[PDB]
RNA sequence: ACAGGUGCUGCAUGGCUGUCGUCAGCUCGUGUCGUGAGAUGUUGGGUUAAGUCCCGCAACGAGCGCAACCCUUGUCCUUAGUUACCAGGGAACUCUAAGGAUACUGCCAGUGACAAACUGGAGGAAGGCGGGGACGACGUCAAGUCAUCAUGGCC
């Protein structure tokens, strides 16, 4: 019963590892039902494939908040963080990937006297 | 110790002096002679002149005024510090800040910064204070000890000044020239002889001349400080 | 160009003047109420030397605090003039008031006095930089870290306005932990209106 | 008496603001030099986002800028657990909001005037300023505002 948080950019996951049959289930639902996205559901089945454990343990997930390809990134950093608890020595071979570093990339401020967090009114002679 | 030995010095080497071509016309009379295009101080003109700057200097010890010493050279400057530890008298060894004397008030702060910084590592307050902090503080104390740290007792203007490589020193002769304070200086041959009251004409490019004319200097001080003693008892 | 210091430090460093909670609503018309009494009670108090002013005001009865250099005829005698004050400040207002006064230590320290100080200097006429200078040095005596000093309009009547500003000592503008003290008074001299600005820094 | 004027004068002004420009710059005391305007410091070898720090040097120090302090996220902890959260009616988790903890070239290896620094590596959520914002120095444009408001003159 190891749990661990994952948030991805807005969102928050929370992960439950336990061995079993390793069939996966997403906010009461199952993961492919879910993601519409190929590229969510290979986010989702990232790290395990990693060092070759997909069915090895039964995955609990409900994520809340953000979005569509935030929620499967933040659902890959959960399972990396039950993982590391469970598992000493994977944490060095996870992090030479880097799935255990959180995401510090969010959508910036929108600075006064420019459209966006960058853009600006281009002015022509 | 107030008559200065004439075989030691020739032992020493002062009387080598710098090549002709970088020759001064004042020096002359003190240069007995050249040889192979090198010039030669005379043993008689420096043995009467470091006898009378003995006196002085003793004369000065009995009445316990304190006399500067500058040791700017390399070589000269690990020296002054050991003999002027011994004599009791400020020095300066590292580097010779510009207008030390003239705007002596000015470094009076400075003085003070690195007492109180003494202070304060005395009294234990680097533990209060934190790793990096008390780091960078004991090295601003470095710093300011290695230019400052001589002269901190000084608490004054010194009334005389000894000296070594006046050409080099030049600036401080400058300041004790406005001053009007006695200075006492080494001048080798390169070396300009003027605005100095007594007139040393040895080598300063020797360590062990150095050493020797350092020595003297110092042990004169001391019998002076011991004979102003038998007075008080 | 300069941002005012007051404003900035409020975040971290400084306590808000004004400190009271009102909803949406009654909030509107609280400051209206809280900005009249401060004009009026700045308008009543010129001749007498005063320093900023904190107000609180709760349900019903309103609360003034008051620190002035010179507490004796602000109170009166036995209070008779801050009473007057008081009714008349109950008049304007609802439900009665109260109002305290609390003395200052150092009339020097206190930024608002020594600008009150120099626009009646103007207003006399006595000659700007004898002012700024005197106003400085006594900041010096007192113990004040820093003082600055500066003045722009027509000084000495001159035609053309000019910027004059005197600085003694540590003044960082920029550490907002410096507590300056900033206050802004206007000096109405007969042939040009003269703005005095008035920096003190009395530590962290 | 006057009140009143969004009537004139922003080239009489206060206050506020744009701008060079968040560019790294602008100076002051004392000391020294030159008859003098003035020079030094503030230059020079290295280094940085930076007049950032370092070593020398007639300069020794200081101010004001730079940096720091403050706000906001990015990991974790404490507090409280409702109108939130239910992993199994509970309080573990999320979240919300008041505090601390961490990061400091700290550590390993190097290049380096035995220096400041820089180059790579471990760990960590985060590595060198972690990202964003706030903060706009002496002054330059008689730059914009008498129509926020204030005031001299004039009508």
């Amino acid at each position: 019963r190891n749990y661990g948080t994952g948030r991805r950019k807005t969102s928050t996951a929370r992960v439950f590892l336990a061995k079993g049959t390793g069939s996966i289930v997403v906010n009461g639902k199952p993961l492919d039902e879910y993601f519409s996205r190929e590229t969510s559901r290979m986010v989702v089945r990232q790290p395990l494939e990693l060092l070759d454990s997909p069915t090895a343990y039964d995955l609990y997930i409900t994520v809340k908040g953000g979005g569509i390809s935030g929620q499967a990134g933040a659902i890959r950093h959960g399972i990396t963080r039950a993982l590391i608890e469970l598992d000493d020595t994977n944490k060095p071979a996870l992090k030479a990937a880097g799935f255990v570093t959180r995401d510090s990339r969010q959508v910036e401020r929108k600075k006064l006297g420019l459209r966006k967090a960058r853009k600006r009114p281009q002015f022509s002679k | 110790p107030t008559k200065i030995e004439m075989r030691d010095l020739l032992q020493a080497g002062a009387h080598f002096g710098h090549q002709t071509r970088f020759w001064n016309p004042k020096m002359g009379p003190y240069i007995f002679g050249a040889r192979n295009k090198i010039h030669i101080i005379n043993l008689e003109h420096t043995v009467k002149a470091f006898n009378e700057a003995l006196n002085y200097v003793n004369g000065l010890a009995s009445k316990k005024n304190k006399v500067l010493f500058v040791g700017t050279k390399r070589a000269a400057s690990g020296i002054i510090a050991e003999q002027a530890t011994r004599a009791g008298m400020p020095y300066v060894d590292h580097r010779w800040l510009g207008g030390m004397l003239t705007n002596w008030k000015t470094l009076r702060q400075s003085i003070n910064r690195l007492k109180e910084l003494e202070k304060q590592a005395e009294d234990g307050t680097f533990a209060k204070l934190t790793k990096r902090e008390a780091l960078e503080r004991t090295r601003d104390m470095q710093k300011l000890e290695r230019s400052l740290g001589g002269i901190k007792d000084m608490g004054g203007l010194p009334d005389a000044i000894f000296v070594v490589d006046v050409d080099h020193e030049a600036i401080a002769i400058k300041e004790a020239k406005n001053l009007g304070i006695p200075v006492i200086g080494i001048v080798d041959t390169n070396s300009n002889p003027d605005n100095v009251d007594y007139i040393i004409p040895a080598n300063d490019d020797a360590i062990r001349a150095v050493s020797l004319y350092v020595t003297a200097m110092a042990d004169a001080i001391i019998a002076g400080k011991e004979y102003a003693q038998t007075q008080a008892s | 160009q300069k941002v005012h210091p007051i404003g900035i430090r409020l975040g971290v460093v400084k306590k808000h003047n004004a400190n009271w909670y009102a909803s949406p609503k009654q909030y509107s018309e609280y400051l209206i109420n809280d900005i009249q009494v401060r004009e009026y009670l700045r308008k009543k108090l010129d001749s007498a030397m005063i320093s900023n002013i904190m107000i609180e005001r709760p349900t019903g009865a309103a609360k003034i605090t008051i620190a002035t250099a010179r507490p004796g005829i602000v109170i009166g005698k036995k209070g008779e003039d801050i009473e007057r004050l008081q009714k008349e400040l109950t008049k304007m207002m609802g439900v009665p008031a109260q109002v305290n006064i609390e003395e200052i230590t150092s009339p020097d320290l206190d930024a608002r006095l020594v600008a009150d100080g120099i626009g009646s200097q103007l207003e006399r006429r006595v000659m700007f930089r004898r002012a700024m200078k005197r106003a400085v040095q006594n900041s010096m005596r007192s113990g004040a870290k820093g003082i600055k000093v500066e003045l722009s309009g027509r000084l000495g009547g001159a035609e053309i306005a000019r910027t004059e500003w005197y600085r003694e000592g540590r003044v960082p503008l920029h550490t907002l932990r410096a507590d300056i003290d900033y206050a802004s008074v206007r000096a109405e001299t007969t042939y040009g209106t003269i703005g005095v600005k008035v920096w003190i820094f009395r530590g962290e």
